[PDB]
């Protein structure tokens, strides 16, 4: 909830951190991915990938990343603040957020999360304590046809219950990984009650082609 | 402990439109003057799109 | 032709929607993608931009701009700089999830979108800005793009043709702001989301500078297929510079919420009882819908009897068109606490460059949320009103003009609910 950062001794430039050979390799994939004379374009990601080193963003991530890519380190501090993806607090192993825009609490959401914060026995924003589940709250998330829905790390589940979110957070606790589909009926985003449109089989190549091509 | 003076015309400044109408009032009083000249601002070139140039050094750095 | 609707699965022009086909190459390419893609890349960029303009296709984000003028708008001799096209699939908008779909679904129809655009503006390579939360959407796009490399279809001589394109997939970080194409722009060439000011237009500085054209991905995945079937094809649906078929996200209070492809100028009320399922508890029970996602106003069931559901009817009724994205909201619903909601996100949502936004939406959210709870005088709802007019058209972005509109919309519609909340709550609380 702040946006500066003061030294702690969890968190400092002096903490260490490194990339492995292998993220090395995938970092000058990345750099080469775009123009030269525009390495700062490579910036986005990389920093992204040290959040996949290492969960969390503390500030030895923004130093080497700046370092690595030849930018000033304010510029990388500039987007891992803008962004709501970089995590720079230590969040629990399995980061959990629930939508409640407008389309999502319309079909209850609030059901489901208070059934996940009387289940996990926290707070909105707080960590379970043994470091297992962080539950936030954020915006649309590209599932409104099938809400209410939550994300699990990378994790989308969607059409959710309470029975099904408790059922969710009992077999994640027990070290197991779910299945990242909507729990209802329909599969991705087909009507509930059966196929209103393409029934037929598809046509195939070849089919209401123009003279001259 | 104020600031006391002793000179009268240390709260004398006058406004005048023109350059000539000043030099003449100075000579016309017998003042001993002289004159600065008009320091006006260049015609700067100023250009949205140069933050954003391909290759040019003028880009800007964060926005 | 005068009933518009009931579209047929031979004129759908997104099949395996609901994916229950394979993805793959092997599937696509027997769904009729890929198919002579060749004689398309050589025929000619005059050619192309001629058939798309012939077809009357306009902009499938939501921003209404005809797409053949638009992609025409590159097709000029270069100054020693390359081209580049970039597809828009960032899709933050509440109600819109039409491009998940497609880039989940058909990943080999939007890379063949982007050679044939490429092609048509004379473009050196492609990105696809992806959403960051859309992983597993974005790994299918990079397995179906490694899968039109191995065969041949892109990179160098793509198609048998002679011409190199290239594709990109970049992943965002979690904004909405990214979906505005310069603050897309301004995201890929590495700093914070943060939108440009046209002029100068993306035609001209692009990203690194480079002229630079920004399409959606429902705009670009239907350019082979309308190469192929012909303009008039695309323009034997809808009415008159309304041409064409269209995505339609309907949620909300409603028995069935889905994604289903229809016509243009299909009526609201056919399609949300045909697909949708009906509003829950009759038609009767309903009470609003927002026939355009977060950025449009909303409409009550006095005009949601015979409205057309294409630009020109939406915008003769006070309102847009937006993504197609129908959030409904029925009887049951505290409607005022749903705007206040959906200003809270746009809030949550906002670059905060430019002044107006920045703090106007700060202040709507405020009044919005005293208006919920009723703690105001009732003067104080034209006060609002007029805060809108103080947003709308003076910002740098149309992400305060799309918070200004609900908020407009909403007093129009329902200022008698919004004044005897906040006089009941008067009188029961003093
Ligand atoms: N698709 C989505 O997920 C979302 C879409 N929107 C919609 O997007 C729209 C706002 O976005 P914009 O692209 O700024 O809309 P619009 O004002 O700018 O312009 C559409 C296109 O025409 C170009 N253009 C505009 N004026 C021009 C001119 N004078 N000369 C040449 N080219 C010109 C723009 O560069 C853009 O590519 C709104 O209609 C809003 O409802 C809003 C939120 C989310
Ligand atoms: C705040 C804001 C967010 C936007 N988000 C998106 C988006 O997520 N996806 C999208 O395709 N267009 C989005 N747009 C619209 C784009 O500016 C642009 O109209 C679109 O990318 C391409 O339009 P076209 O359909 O004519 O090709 C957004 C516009 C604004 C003002
Ligand atoms: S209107 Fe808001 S989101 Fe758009 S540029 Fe201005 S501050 Fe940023
Ligand atoms: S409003 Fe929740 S996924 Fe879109």
């Amino acid at each position: 909830a702040l946006f500066v950062h003061r030294d702690t001794p969890k968190n400092n430039p002096e903490t260490p951190f490194d990339f492995t050979p292998e993220n090395y390799k995938r970092i000058e994939a990345i750099v080469k991915n775009y123009p030269e004379g525009h390495k700062a374009a490579a910036v986005l990601p990389v920093l992204d990938l040290a959040q996949r080193q290492n969960g969390w963003l503390p500030i030895s991530a923004m130093n080497k990343v700046a370092e690595i890519l030849q930018v000033p380190p304010m510029r990388v501090y500039e987007v891992a603040t803008f962004y709501t993806m970089y995590n720079r607090k230590p969040v629990g192993k399995y980061h959990i957020q629930v939508c409640t825009t407008t389309p999502c609490m319309l079909r209850n959401s609030d059901s489901i999360l208070e059934a996940i914060q009387k289940k996990l026995g926290i707070k909105v924003g707080e960590t379970t304590p043994d470091k297992l589940f962080t539950l936030i709250e954020v915006e649309c998330l590209g599932a409104c046809v099938n809400a209410p829905m939550v994300q699990i790390n990378d994790n989308y589940y969607e059409d959710l219950t309470p029975k099904d979110i408790e059922e969710i957070i009992d077999e994640l606790k027990a070290g197991k990984i779910p299945k990242p589909g909507p729990r209802s009926g329909r599969f991705s985003c087909e009507p509930a009650g059966g196929l209103t449109s393409l029934t037929e089989p598809p046509k195939g190549p070849g089919f209401g082609v123009q003279a001259g091509l | 402990g104020w600031a006391s003076t002793a000179d009268p015309l240390s709260n004398l400044v006058l406004t005048f439109s023109t350059k000539e109408d000043a030099i003449a009032f100075a000579e016309k009083n017998g003042w001993s003057y002289d004159v600065e000249e008009r320091k006006v601002p260049k015609p700067k070139s100023k250009s949205y799109g140069a933050n954003f140039s391909w290759n040019k050094r003028t880009r800007v750095s964060t926005k | 032709k005068t009933s518009f609707g009931s579209l047929k699965d031979e004129d759908r022009i997104f099949t395996n929607l609901y994916g229950r086909h394979d993805w793959r190459l092997k599937g696509a390419q027997s769904r009729g993608d890929w198919y002579k893609t060749k004689e398309i890349l050589l025929k000619g960029p005059d050619w192309i931009l001629g058939e798309v303009k012939t077809s009357g296709l306009r902009g499938r984000g939501g921003a209404g701009f005809p797409t053949g003028l638009k992609w025409s708008f590159m097709n000029k001799p270069s100054d020693g700089r390359p081209k580049y096209l970039v597809v828009n699939a960032d899709e933050g908008e509440p109600g819109t999830c039409k491009d998940r779909e497609i880039i989940r679904h058909d990943p080999h129809k939007l890379v063949e979108g982007c050679l044939v655009g490429g092609r048509a503006m004379g473009a050196r390579a492609a990105y696809i800005y992806i959403r960051g939360e859309f992983y597993n959407e974005a790994s299918n796009l990079q397995v179906a793009i490694r899968e039109a490399y191995e065969a041949g279809l892109i990179g160098k001589n793509a198609c048998g043709s002679g011409y190199d394109f290239d594709v990109f997939v970049v992943r965002g970080a979690g904004a909405y702001i990214c979906g505005e194409e310069t603050a897309l722009i301004e995201s890929i060439e590495g700093k914070q989301g943060k939108p440009r000011l046209k002029p100068p237009f993306p035609a001209d500085v692009g990203v690194f500078g480079c002229p630079t054209t920004v399409a959606n991905v429902e705009t670009v995945a239907v350019s082979p297929t309308i190469c192929r079937r012909g303009g008039a094809w695309f323009a034997s649906f809808g009415r008159e510079r309304n041409s064409g078929t269209k995505l339609f996200n309907i949620s909300g209070h409603v028995n069935n919420p889905c994604t289903v492809e229809e016509e243009m100028s299909v009526p609201l009320k056919e399609l949300i009882e045909k697909h949708a399922g009906g509003v829950t508890g009759g038609w009767d029970n309903l009470l609003a819908v927002i026939p355009g996602g977060s950025s449009t106003p909303l409409i009550p069931k006095s005009v949601c009897e015979t409205v057309l559901m294409d630009f020109d009817a939406l915008i003769q009724a006070q309102t847009g068109l937006g993504t197609a994205a129908v959030i409904v909201m029925d009887r049951s619903t505290d409607i005022v606490k749903a705007i206040a909601r959906l200003i809270e996100f746009y809030k949550h949502e906002s670059c905060g460059q430019c002044t107006p936004c920045r703090e106007g939406v700060d202040w709507m959210n405020k009044v919005m949320a005293r208006f919920v709870r009723g703690d105001a005088r009732p003067a104080e709802i034209d006060s609002l009103w007029e805060i809108s007019k103080q947003i709308e058209g003076h910002t740098i972005c149309a992400l305060g003009d799309g918070a200004a509109w609900p908020v407009q919309g909403l007093i129009r519609h329902f200022r008698p609910e919004l004044e005897e909340r906040m006089q009941r709550f008067a009188q029961q609380h003093q």
